[PDB]
């Protein structure tokens, strides 16, 4: 998961 | 500018995120987003003019901020879904397995489940604990935005997701989605502000  | 749940805004004519919850500290107007959007006085500008500038914000460890607007914004309960509007009426916490929707400004209104609470992202910045999991979609632009029932009951603030090369998750099925955001009670805490509702 990245920000966003 | 009116502020509401899920709508665009930049950060020091540069970044875009999504407005999280109006809310007030004392007589003062602001709203609460996602802390890796902006760093502290960082200017937040919605369609062009400046409506505040960010107060305060903690990322990554967790992701918070808020933003503290001028006196001439006007702060509504309600969060975008369409050209329709939902009412936020408290934020009581729910439970994993209750649906959620998430408003921002990238992938618009999206709806699906809690899956998980106590998720920690590993970003490139670090790690922020203590997150909760959705399976709703989202993509690059939405963070800060809302997360909220159907019901009103306000959830907290899109922090990231496993977006994929076209910039959301919502091409992937929801077996297969993380969408994380921020719990709002601990935010409202601590910054001792109270969430607008109607």
């Amino acid at each position: 998961a990245a920000p966003a | 500018a009116n502020i509401v749940g899920g709508i665009e805004y930049s950060i020091n004519n540069a970044s875009l995120c999504s407005v999280g919850f109006s809310v007030t500290r004392g007589a003062t107007k602001g709203f609460v987003t996602a802390g890796h959007c902006g760093t502290v006085n960082a200017t937040a500008r919605i369609g062009g003019a400046v409506v505040g500038t960010f107060a305060a914000r903690v990322f990554p460890g967790n992701d918070r901020a808020w933003v503290s607007l001028t006196s001439a914004q006007t702060l509504l309960p309600r969060v975008a879904n369409g050209s329709s509007f939902v009412t936020v009426r408290g934020s009581t916490e729910a439970a994993v397995g209750a649906a959620v929707c998430r408003s921002g400004r990238t992938t618009g209104y999206q709806c699906g489940t809690i899956t998980a609470k106590n998720v920690t992202a590993n970003y490139a910045e670090g790690a922020v604990r203590g997150l909760t999991q959705g399976n709703a979609c989202a993509g690059r632009g939405d963070s800060g935005g809302s997360w909220i029932t159907s019901a009103g009951q306000a959830q907290g603030v899109m922090s990231g997701a496993n977006v994929q090369s076209n910039g959301n998750n919502c091409g992937i099925p929801a077996s297969q989605r993380s969408s994380l955001f921020e719990r709002l009670q601990p935010i409202l805490s601590q910054y001792g502000l109270s969430l607008v509702t109607g």
